[PDB]
């Protein structure tokens, strides 16, 4: 992504990484997961929490 | 389900409940042996619960029953979330009555602008957080092709249609997916995705259902 590399959940925005608020609407018992960044994976529930 | 109301005593009989533990996803009864739900619920482990209204209170009515083949569907992307359709079949046929029923297939698309009906047990709150112990209601017409991708650039596929609000207010959310999106006593959407829920300029969006009625006919004739 430009200058940069987006990594685990984000979203590559023309020449910066953001991530993304899309998410499926499941039911994560502890929430979605966070990624070395700390951005949330669109459809990836913490098995354990955060 | 933002922004919608509880749904009376026997209005939505094919709903069903799945759980691994704890509801997670919603579901479809089309036939004594089989649910439909969005693949993303995938779980090598599902008990289905029907006939369903309180899912705190045992009221008498429910079922439940154990998935026995959980077919996902052959081209489901996760990151795309395209194709995402789910059958299960129950390790036993559900007993029909009032309580449960089954929601029949869609017969053709449905059309922008059709009155439809979402229900389901997932977080009311577009912002907070609050899950209700009885299901959820809420009529939402179907939006045209264009305006759902004015909204999502690049994101909505030829197996995805916005229903909902563009103003926001009320929509599925986290909770709500694999539940029917019945328009016309037809299911014609399965909730699956969207930013966040309830924002405005951003409606839910579902799983196409019309697109995979020979996909789920043939699965079932084979299984
Ligand atoms: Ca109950």
């Amino acid at each position: 992504c430009g200058p940069v590399t987006c990594s685990g959940a984000q979203m590559c925005e023309v020449d910066k990484c953001v991530c993304s608020d899309l998410h499926c609407k499941v039911k994560c018992e502890h929430g979605f997961k966070k990624d070395d960044n700390g951005c949330e994976y669109a459809c990836i529930c913490a098995d354990a929490p955060q | 389900i933002v922004g919608g109301y509880t749904c009376a005593a026997n209005s939505i009989p094919y709903q069903v409940s799945l759980n691994s533990g704890s509801h997670f996803c919603g579901g479809s009864l089309i036939n004594s042996q089989w649910v439909v739900s969005a693949a993303h619920c995938y779980k090598s482990r599902i008990q289905v619960r029907l006939g369903e209204h309180n899912i705190d209170v045992l009221e008498g009515n429910e079922q439940f029953i154990n998935a026995a083949k959980i077919i996902t569907h052959p081209n489901f992307n996760g990151n795309t979330l395209d194709n995402d359709i789910m059958l299960i079949k129950l390790s036993s046929p559900a007993t029909l009555x009032s309580r449960v029923a089954t929601v029949s297939l869609p017969r053709s698309c449905a059309a922008a602008g059709t009155e439809c009906l979402i229900s389901g047990w997932g977080n009311t709150k577009s912002s907070g957080s609050s899950y209700p112990s009885l299901l959820q209601c809420l009529k939402a017409p179907v939006l045209s092709d264009s305006s759902c991708k004015s909204s999502y650039p690049g994101q909505i596929t030829g197996n995805m249609i916005c229903v909902g609000f563009l103003e926001g207010g009320k929509d599925s959310c986290q909770g709500d997916s694999g539940g029917p999106v019945v328009c016309n006593g037809q299911l014609q959407g399965i909730v699956s995705w969207g930013y966040g829920c309830a924002q405005k300029n951003k409606p839910g969006v579902y799983t196409k259902v019309c697109n995979y009625v020979n996909w789920i006919q043939q699965t079932i004739a084979a299984n």
